[PDB]
């Protein structure tokens, strides 16, 4: 039974994650820490899913797309390669900010927002 | 054409390539491929104090072979070993970079000792011999291997198991001792040891390198989390009958008004020992004592203490868990807390620390030539290597050959680590390999791990075990188990992040308690929100070879953990994985596997088989039969018979029988005699018990037929009557027939070797062999008769019972000391073996063998734990017949079934009587075999009875007997325990010369001991003339001389303490109460006998 | 009860030491004792 | 290691049906139990006496010294 | 050499509360000789001069009255001494013709060394190798 009541709760945070992304739209200075996997597939050539799949950093941008599906839920892909998403860290109790650090002698702690959640991508393995 | 009875031909195909001794093989294996270089790597460099600059490293090692050489080196065969007494090894042939002058040079293939390496291995000659080199060399190809030839005897590296090294178990008992062991160990980076023990009600933190206890929340302090709330996050959570066990031992930090992790470590920085060499402060010792001194393998390299707190966190939530409920213990006894040490990881114990010694011997010898004269004239520093290199062949061959386990650097003294293989049978040496030790055997207990757990289903054999005062403390390891191999766990780590547990230092430590934490080999690494996803997605990246098999994965619920295992030492199990209620080996598979491709080890590629750990089978409902599998089973069964071992295979069906006379049959399986090797006539052994007609049993097994027990057996099929005879077989006497031992029926053979060494010298004179001493004529004296012209004896003479067969003498005067046959019985010279050992000796084996035939009271057993002796021997027109006149070999009692249950010796016997009517050989493999029903359709058929039941007639009286006897043949085995080698008898002999009594053992000339419990018997009939003879006049009695006025024992009629010999009294006493007396006089207390007249005046 | 002249408590003070008979500690190899009473 | 002469428990003497029993089972197969027959062991003690045999004098015979 | 290694590997050894540290050595670097031997004093103790006692007590005595003792204490502690040993020594020195001496003065200078029992130095003098050899045992309590 309880891989019934895992699937239905994250059935429940996919409903849980398309409000807290898009009323986290345009409120300015407002992050989300969100976890990816240490490695990621290659972009000067395209890393097919199934040889991602058997191994186991500089970008541009839209590297990526998370599709929303009719039925229920999402999926984060990148490049070609299609990995599942959740809420999956915690309902974190402890406050987080966002704070850049300046190297030597324009010296400064530049508080930029702060967290809402975090939400994992796994790939589908 | 292949069906639901057909998955247990991967059990030939799993045994195939593996085979039994593996776990001794690849662990050898392991040793000199990969852990002589992770030796060599832990201590390359060699550093002169004085003048460093002179320095020295190894730059690899490799043993048996010179790198210049493009072939192996020869090695003396295995077998000239065994003859020459001599060692089996290997060259080690390091390489070294050293400075020479004023310029360094590499040198090539230095030789550093021997190692001395196991039979059947890599650098073994007998690697892949196609059975008609075996015979070249002398070798059996039959014998299994895995053991090490050692000063010519055969020794064997027993299977050790320990506790579990780096995770943590729960202990409990009244009074509270609710310990926590964490038994750390970096190989010996540090080997440690943490406790955390409940004090009155207060949780404190022993530790073996502190001087008294610290509590424990002023050590999560001396980590990071010095919060004070979050340690009620840790250990407790939101679970209010856990914060009230825990809430005492915060105040107690206030207490000692602590509160920052400045004055956290300073309390602690000043309650250690061993502070040696750096004076530093205690803030710097007790920074150190988290770092790597309390549990080691959590080493920390940083600031960031946060795992190592959330481990010492998670011990102590297991405590508060066991004081809340105190049946949350672990057992100290389940198979998955246990870790099997093989002789690889011993071996790699043993060479690192004799290659200490040989580096710190070397470096104390580098500098007595660097701080010495002749500073101009530089030396090679390469010829003092052979001054200590015979001391890692020395210290090799002698912690093999002793067993003894003397490590300076470990700090361990195991005794019994190696054994001397067993040669009575061909299953001896195969029952002591698979053979598995344990730590109990040194502390008693009563009904601890003697009690064989459930958890050793397919793990470990359930009836192969001694009986008697190691009854659960030597076992045994089953056919189809593998062992897992030690692999590096930061890859599979990095595969957790990326399979989406998040890390230890991104958790907040409240929330901690509501996800379920992963746990790379007990250290807690994240927390995952979804788990059965994440378990399924790592076993669908193992079943598919991404991450290695022998990596467990198990999701516990009631810890609410993730564990992941890597570590080795554990036992695997290979099972059939089933998906959706089907099993996933299809009939194709089945199909490919008999006709030679698609192996074992395929089925662990394409995903069909799997490796099972102990503690993975929690996660899992195992399927028996296929007919058994319903929709929620997740493995299948290759094979039901696997939970017997090696030697509990020979039983012919043993769920039939009672369980203790299984357990019996494995004890004396390894003590019946019969064939050995097919080289048994080319050596010359200690003991060796041979049988000249060994029949392969009628009722056989697949396990014998697997480890090919029929192609070297030991036993016959007698023909067996069970009915009641004689009245000479009464408990457990068996009746035998003299015309069947007239013929070769259980007709045995003993040989024994006897070794001289003619020693030379160091003044420079020899041992020397005698001559023939002849008399008035040329022949020989009565001594010399079997002696020969050489002084050695002629092959095929028979000697008897004082004659001489080696004629050597010491010294030019030459003291004559022969050897002298002293047996009972005669004895024919059948080898004769002169040869030469490696320090240029003469070395002189003789074998000599004996015939024998069945006595009365010779033991012979059935293989169902029916022991019996032979009671009579009968005429054979004595004996009961049938139609056709067949009589029994043996007749056997009808009361040793109903007390003992053996049931499947009476099917063994219609298996064994319908298959040799048949012609064919039956089955009575376990859970299986032939049937009963159609074996009494082959019995039909012929014209005997269903039953086996046979209308014998009376050899004696002639007429029919009013019962029907059932008859027909069972396989007996003859044992070694022989009344031979059994009966003795003393009337005066040898004494010991401090005791003055008849000498010990049965090998002197004798002596019973009566002792101290049949005193008691003969005080209770009050006999007290024959306690009086039998304890003291012929035992050791002593005229000695007493004086009256002291009470002393003077000599000759003379006492001394006062000079006269004139009230000196001459008694008859003890002679251990003289000899206690004279040492009470040396104690210093003065025991004065004080004497009076027996007769009334 | 010092009645006996042996009975003094000084006498439970080690001055003179009894060399033990050669029947008490053979030699097969020295013995135990005998190695003890050369270091004594 | 070699046949038995005999029978043990009648005294037939088996051991001119070695030699025999083997050219029955290589060359003009028989089923190992009518090949007994036709070499005349009804008993059961007689057809276990060759049926059971493991014959290890021809293993030994492959170590002896060369000569 | 190896021979040397193991008759030092002989007499270095610890029983039950004793620690018994000497061993042999033999190297070629009455009136010339009383300088000869206080170098190899020296070396040996780099830590007290012995430039200072010239007149010390070397009691020329018998080798054979030296060895006899020098058995009956490795008897005394439990060795079982083994024979050939003193072929080794011989066989590098030449045992038979040559002389012996021992510094053993009224006070020698290890009785300020704290656990020190008793000691047994030997010198060997050779006259055709000039091969001295100094065997030494120095036993102490831990
Ligand atoms: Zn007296
Ligand atoms: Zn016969
Ligand atoms: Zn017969």
């Amino acid at each position: 039974k309880e891989a019934a009541a895992e699937l239905e709760l994250l059935n429940a945070d996919h409903q849980h994650i398309l409000r807290k992304l898009k009323k986290m739209n345009n409120k300015p200075e407002r992050f989300m820490v969100f976890q990816l996997p240490t490695r990621l597939p290659a972009f000067e050539r395209p890393a097919v899913k199934e040889e991602k799949e058997d191994m186991e950093r500089e970008l541009a941008g839209k590297v990526g797309s998370i599709r929303v599906h009719k039925s229920g839920k999402l999926s984060v892909k990148i490049g070609n390669v299609v990995m599942d998403i959740g809420k999956g860290a915690e309902t974190t109790f402890l406050q987080d900010v966002i704070a850049l650090s300046i190297a030597d002698d324009a010296s400064s702690a530049e508080l930029l927002g702060r967290v809402d959640g975090k939400i994992v991508v796994t790939p589908q393995i | 054409i292949n069906t639901a009875q057909d998955k247990w031909h991967l059990l030939p195909a799993f045994l195939k390539v593996k085979g039994l001794v593996k776990q001794h093989l690849d662990s050898f294996n392991y040793f000199v491929d990969t852990d002589l270089k992770k030796i060599i790597k832990a201590n390359q460099l060699i550093l002169s104090d004085v003048d460093p600059e002179f320095y020295l490293k190894y730059v690899d090692i490799r043993v048996g072979k010179k790198s210049s050489s493009s072939t192996k080196d020869y090695l003396t065969p295995p077998h000239e070993c065994r003859l020459r007494d001599m060692t089996y090894s290997a060259p080690i042939y390091v390489d070294i970079e050293y400075t020479r002058g004023r310029n360094i040079i590499m040198h090539k293939d230095v030789e550093i000792g021997r190692m001395p390496i196991m039979l059947r291995s890599n650098k073994c000659i007998l690697y892949d011999a196609d059975e008609s080199k075996m015979a070249k060399l002398n070798e059996c190809p039959l014998d299994p291997g895995g053991y090490f030839i050692v000063n010519g005897t055969e020794k064997v590296i027993l299977v050790q198991e320990q506790l579990s090294k780096n995770r943590i178990i729960v202990e409990a008992d009244e009074k509270k001792g609710i310990v926590q062991a964490s038994v750390t160990s970096s190989t010996h980076e540090r080997k440690s040891k943490t406790y955390v023990i409940t004090k009155n009600g207060k949780i404190y933190l022993k530790h073996n390198s502190i001087a008294e206890e610290i509590p424990i929340a002023i050590v999560l302090k001396a980590c990071g989390i010095l919060s004070d709330l979050e340690i009620m996050q840790l250990v407790c959570g939101n679970d209010s009958s856990y914060q009230d066990i825990f809430a005492v031992n915060l105040e107690e930090s206030s207490k000692l008004d602590i509160y920052t992790q400045q004055q956290a470590l300073e309390y602690i920085g000043a309650k250690v020992k061993t502070m040696r060499r750096q004076k530093l402060t205690i803030l710097q010792e007790g920074i150190e004592a988290i770092a790597t001194t309390v549990i080691a393998h959590l080493t920390v390299e940083a600031l960031d203490f946060r795992e190592k707190a959330l481990y010492i966190a998670m011990m102590t939530r297991r405590v508060v868990m066991a004081m809340y409920n105190p049946k949350m213990i672990d057992d100290r006894d389940y198979v998955g807390n246990k870790r099997l040490e093989l002789a690889g990881q011993l071996i790699s114990l043993l060479f690192e620390d004799l290659f200490k010694k040989f580096n710190n011997d070397f470096k104390l010898s580098i500098d007595k030539v660097l701080k010495k004269p002749n500073r101009a004239m530089e030396y090679d520093a390469l010829l003092s290597i052979n001054v200590h290199s015979n001391n890692i062949t020395s210290g090799l061959n002698r912690a093999i050959s002793t067993g003894n386990w003397s490590l300076k650097r470990f700090k361990m003294e195991r005794a019994g680590v190696t054994h001397v293989l067993s040669r009575l049978s061909y299953i001896s040496a195969l029952g002591m390999m698979t053979r598995i030790s344990s730590q109990f055997e040194k502390s008693r207990k009563v009904s601890g791990p003697r009690a064989l757990q459930p958890s050793q289903f397919g793990m470990l054999c359930t009836a192969d075990t001694p009986e008697g005062e190691a009854c659960g403390l030597v076992k045994n390891l089953a056919l189809m188990t593998h062992i897992t191999t030690d692999d590096e766990e930061e890859p599979i780590k990095k595969l957790c992040y990326v399979l989406g547990v998040e890390d230890i230092t991104l958790i907040d430590s409240a929330s901690l308690h509501l996800n379920y934490g992963v746990y790379l080999n007990g250290t807690l690494i994240g927390s995952i929100r979804f788990p059965t996803k994440f378990v399924t997605q790592f076993r669908h990246l193992r079943r598919t070879g991404k991450v290695s098999e022998f990596i467990s994965i198990y999701s516990n619920s009631h810890q609410m953990a993730v564990h992941i295992a890597t570590d080795g030492g554990r036992i695997c199990r290979p099972l059939i994985i089933v998906s959706d209620g089907q099993s996933r080996v299809k009939d194709i598979h089945l199909r490919k596997l008999l006709d030679g491709e698609l192996d074992f080890d395929d089925f662990l590629k394409l995903g069909l088989v799997e490796y099972l750990d102990v503690n993975e089978e929690n996660d899992s409902y195992i399927a028996l039969y296929e007919k058994d599998i319903v929709p929620s089973m997740t493995h299948l069964e290759i094979e039901p018979f696997t939970i017997l071992g090696a030697v509990a295979g020979l039983i012919p069906y043993p769920h039939h029988n009672q369980s203790p006379r299984n357990t019996y049959q494995c004890a004396m399986g390894k003590q019946a005699i019969g064939a050995i090797a097919y080289n048994q006539f080319k050596r010359i052994d200690t003991l060796l018990y041979l049988m000249t007609y060994p029949q392969q049993p009628m009722v056989k097994t697949k396990t014998i037929e697997l480890i090919d027990y029929d192609k070297l057996p030991a036993g016959q099929n007698a023909t067996v009557a069970v009915m009641s005879y004689s009245g000479y077989d009464i408990e457990d006497a068996l009746v035998l027939n003299k015309s069947s031992i007239d013929r070769g029926f259980g007709r045995c053979e003993t040989r024994r070797k006897t070794t001289t060494v003619l020693k030379r010298y160091a003044n420079h004179t020899q041992d020397i062999i005698g001559g023939m001493r002849v008399d008035e004529n040329g022949d020989p004296i009565w001594q010399h008769q079997s002696l020969g012209p050489d002084g050695l004896g002629e092959v095929g003479m028979k000697v008897q019972s004082g004659q001489i067969y080696i004629n050597k003498s010491v010294p030019t005067q030459y003291r004559e000391a022969p050897v002298i046959y002293r047996g009972p019985e005669p004895s024919h010279i059948d080898q004769v073996m002169m040869s030469v050992s490696d320090n240029d000796q003469a070395l002189i084996k003789v074998l000599l063998r004996q015939n024998r035939r069945p006595e009365l009271g010779d033991k012979f057993s059935s293989r169902h734990g029916q022991k019996g002796v032979c009671g009579i021997i009968v005429k054979q027109e004595d004996m009961p017949f049938n139609d056709q006149g067949i009589v029994p070999d043996i007749i056997m009692n009808p009361h040793g079934f109903p007390s003992r249950m053996t049931v499947g010796k009476m099917i063994e016997l219609i298996s064994g009587k319908a298959g040799v009517l048949n012609g064919t050989l039956e089955y009575g493999t376990c859970f299986g075999g032939s049937k009963l029903e159609d074996m009494s359709k082959i019995l039909v058929d012929q014209g005997f009875n269903y039953s086996g039941k046979d209308m014998l007639y009376s050899g004696i009286t002639g007429e029919c007997l009013q019962a029907y006897i059932f008859f027909g043949p069972i396989y007996y085995q003859k044992l070694k325990h022989m009344v031979l080698d059994k009966m003795h008898a003393r009337a005066r002999g040898p004494r010991a010369v401090l005791t003055r009594q008849p000498t010990e053992g049965r090998s002197r000339d004798g002596g019973l001991r009566l002792g101290e419990m049949e005193r008691d018997c003969v005080i209770a009939y009050g006999a007290s003339q024959l306690l009086l003879e039998r304890l003291m006049i012929s035992s050791d009695a002593f005229e000695v001389d007493v004086c009256d006025k002291c009470g002393l024992m003077g000599y000759s009629g003379w006492c001394t303490t006062c000079k006269s010999a004139e009230n000196i009294i001459k008694m008859t006493i003890p002679y251990a109460a003289k000899l206690l007396f004279q040492e009470l006089l040396s104690m210093n207390i003065a025991p004065r006998l004080r004497l009076e007249d027996i007769f009334q005046q | 009860d010092a009645t006996v002249p042996s009975g003094r408590p000084e006498t439970y003070i080690w001055r003179y030491l009894p060399a033990p008979p050669v029947c008490i500690r053979p030699s097969v190899n020295e013995d135990d004792l005998t190695v003890k009473l050369t270091e004594i | 290691m070699i046949v038995p002469v005999r029978c043990f428990s009648c005294g037939k003497v088996v051991g001119d049906k070695w030699e025999s029993y083997l050219n029955l089972l290589q060359e003009d197969e028989l089923d190992e139990g009518t090949a007994l027959s036709r070499l005349g062991l009804k008993r059961y003690c007689c057809r276990r006496m060759i049926l059971t045999h493991v014959d290890l004098i021809e293993k030994f015979l492959r170590y002896n010294p060369l000569e | 050499e190896l021979d040397i290694e193991r008759v030092n590997q002989t007499l270095n050894f610890e029983t039950n509360d004793c620690k018994i540290v000497g061993s042999c050595d033999i190297f070629t670097t009455s009136r010339k000789i009383f300088a000869y031997l206080i170098a190899i004093l020296n070396a040996s103790y780099p830590d007290h001069d012995f430039s200072s006692v010239e007149p010390t007590d070397f009691v020329k005595t018998s080798l054979k009255t030296f060895i006899s003792k020098f058995e009956n204490t490795l008897y005394s502690l439990g060795r079982q001494p083994e024979e050939w040993v003193w072929e080794v020594i011989n066989s590098h020195m030449t045992l038979s013709d040559c002389v012996l001496f021992q510094y053993s003065p009224s006070n020698s200078f290890l009785e300020d060394e704290p656990g020190y029992l008793w000691n047994l130095i030997g010198f060997l003098y050779n006259r055709k190798r000039k091969r001295v050899a100094y065997l030494y045992l120095i036993c102490s309590r831990l």
